[PDB]
C-alpha cells in the first residue's frame, strides 16, 4: 500500500500568518492527491484536488503544490475559520490511503500549568473504590507529562488521562489524570503524589497529600 | 446540489451486524462511485472500499474484506454498507463520499457513528472533588466533579445551575471497561468557597437521571 506521511500532527500559527503543511507519499503518484479540511464533529471537506486545484467555493488563500512524492498545502492570511485538521490523500491506486492529519492551533505565550490534586470521596470509598484525581489547568504548549507516585514509587496501572482541545478564549490546554484503585488498595498506602513536567519549568510541579492527614 | 444523507447513529453489542445507508440526491447516482471511509482517533481515516452503482461492481481494502459489504439500490438512489461480526474495534464514525475519477472525494456524507459495546445503559456515580483538607493557596480554589461509570454518552454538566460558567473546564469522556468516565473543573475565588455552596449538576438523558452534588470541605 502507498503510505501518506504527514510528519506534523500539530503546527502553531497566528491569524494573518501563512502556514505550509507537508505530506509525502511512499511512491510516485504524480499529481493525483487531494487535501481535505475537517472541524470537530463534522465530515471532511474537499479543498484541493490534482495536487494544486481548488474546489469551487474554496478561499483563494488555500493553495496546493508538489508533484511526485512531496506535497504541500499552504494557507495564506490564516483566518480563525481555518483552525482545523487537514488530511492529504492519494487517489492514484487502491487501496486509497490518507495521511494521519495535521492540526492547526493558535500560537500564544508559554504558560505553566496550575495543578490541583483530590482524594477519593467518602461516597466512592463506601462503594469500594478510590480514584485520586489531578487537574493540570491552563498551560501552553500542549505537550505535558504526568506521573503518579504512591509512597514514593511511581504507579502506572490504573491511570486514565483526558485532554481538552485548545481553549477558544485563552488558547491554553488543560488535562485531567485519574488513578483508580480498590478501596483496600488505597488504604494500604499513605502518600499520594501527582507530578507534572512541562516546558515552562526545569523541575516538576509536585502536588501531594497523606491519607487521613491535614 | 449533490447531497449524501447518511443514517443515524448505531449502538449494538459485539457479534451483531449493522446496515448503514447513504441516500444520494441532487445528481445522477449511477454515474459516480460511492466510497466508504472509517475514522477513529487511533487509525485516522481508512478507505474501506468503493462501489459503482451502475452495475454493483465493488473494490475493497484488504483490511476490510470480510468485515464490510457494499451494495446499492439504484431505484432509490441509495448506497449501503453492512458491517458484520462486530467488535469494539469497529466502533468509529463511517462516512460515504462521492468519488470523482480525477477530482477525488468532492462530496461527503455527514457520517454515521457506530458504537459496539457489551455495556448496558447505566446512570453515572457522581463524586465530589474537594481539594485536600479544603486548602488553597492563592486567591482562588479549584473544585471538581467526577462522573464515573455511565453508558452511553453523553452527560450534561453545569456548576451552580450554570451560574458559574467562567473558570470551568469539562474534560472529554474516556472509556474504561465498557463504561465512560468524565471530570469537570471549576475555579472560584477563595472568598466564594467554602463560604458559599458549589454544586455539580449532572444529567444523563439515556437513563433519565439528574443529580446535584454539593462540594463540601472536609477533614480526615
Amino acid at each position: 500500500d502507498i503510505v501518506m506521511t504527514q510528519s506534523q500532527k500539530f503546527m502553531s500559527t497566528s491569524v494573518g500568518d501563512r502556514v505550509s503543511i507537508s505530506c509525502k507519499a511512499s511512491q510516485n503518484v504524480g499529481n493525483i492527491i487531494a487535501w481535505y479540511q475537517q472541524k470537530p464533529g463534522q465530515s471532511p471537506k474537499a479543498l484541493i484536488y490534482l495536487a494544486s486545484y481548488r474546489y469551487s467555493g474554496v478561499p483563494d488563500r488555500f493553495t496546493g503544490s508538489g508533484s511526485g512524492t512531496d506535497f504541500t498545502l499552504t494557507i495564506s492570511n490564516v483566518q480563525s475559520e481555518d483552525l482545523a485538521e487537514y488530511f492529504c490523500q492519494q487517489y492514484s491506486s487502491f487501496p486509497l490511503t490518507f495521511g494521519a492529519g495535521t492540526k492547526l492551533e493558535l500560537k500564544r505565550a508559554d504558560a505553566a500549568p496550575t495543578v490541583s490534586i483530590f482524594p477519593p470521596s467518602s461516597e466512592q470509598l463506601t462503594s469500594g473504590g478510590a480514584s485520586v484525581v489531578c487537574f493540570l489547568n491552563n498551560f501552553y504548549p500542549k505537550d505535558i507529562n504526568v506521573k503518579w507516585k504512591i509512597d514514593g514509587s511511581e504507579r502506572q496501572n490504573g491511570v486514565l488521562n483526558s485532554w481538552t482541545d485548545q481553549d477558544s478564549k485563552d488558547s491554553t490546554y488543560s488535562m485531567s489524570s485519574t488513578l483508580t484503585l480498590t478501596k483496600d488498595e488505597y488504604e494500604r498506602h499513605n502518600s499520594y503524589t501527582c507530578e507534572a513536567t512541562h516546558k515552562t519549568s526545569t523541575s516538576p510541579i509536585v502536588k501531594s497529600f497523606n491519607r487521613n492527614e491535614c | 446540489q449533490a447531497y449524501l444523507q447518511e443514517s443515524g447513529a448505531e449502538l449494538v453489542r459485539p457479534g451483531a451486524s449493522v446496515k448503514m445507508s447513504c441516500k444520494a440526491s441532487g445528481y445522477r447516482f449511477t454515474s459516480y462511485n460511492m466510497h466508504w471511509v472509517k475514522q477513529t482517533p487511533r487509525q485516522g481515516l481508512e478507505w474501506i472500499g468503493a462501489i459503482y452503482p451502475g452495475n454493483g461492481d465493488t473494490s475493497y481494502n484488504q483490511k476490510f474484506k470480510g468485515k464490510a459489504t457494499l451494495t446499492v439500490d439504484k431505484s432509490s438512489s441509495t448506497a449501503y454498507m453492512q458491517l458484520s461480526s462486530l467488535t469494539s474495534e469497529d466502533s468509529a464514525v463511517y462516512f460515504c463520499a462521492r468519488g470523482r475519477l480525477s477530482l477525488g472525494f468532492d462530496y461527503w456524507g455527514q457520517g454515521s457513528t457506530l458504537t459496539v459495546s457489551s455495556a448496558k445503559t447505566t446512570a453515572p456515580s457522581v463524586y465530589p472533588l474537594a481539594p485536600v483538607c479544603g486548602d488553597t493557596t492563592g486567591s482562588s480554589v479549584t473544585l471538581g466533579c467526577l462522573v464515573k461509570g455511565y453508558f452511553p454518552e453523553p452527560v450534561t454538566l453545569t456548576w451552580n445551575s450554570g451560574s458559574l460558567s467562567s473558570g470551568v473546564h469539562t474534560f472529554p469522556a474516556v472509556l474504561q471497561s465498557d463504561l465512560y468516565t468524565l471530570s469537570s473543573s471549576v475555579t472560584v475565588t477563595s472568598s466564594t468557597w467554602p463560604s458559599q455552596s458549589i454544586t455539580c449538576n449532572v444529567a444523563h438523558p439515556a437513563s433519565s437521571t439528574k443529580v446535584d452534588k454539593k462540594i463540601e470541605p472536609r477533614g480526615p
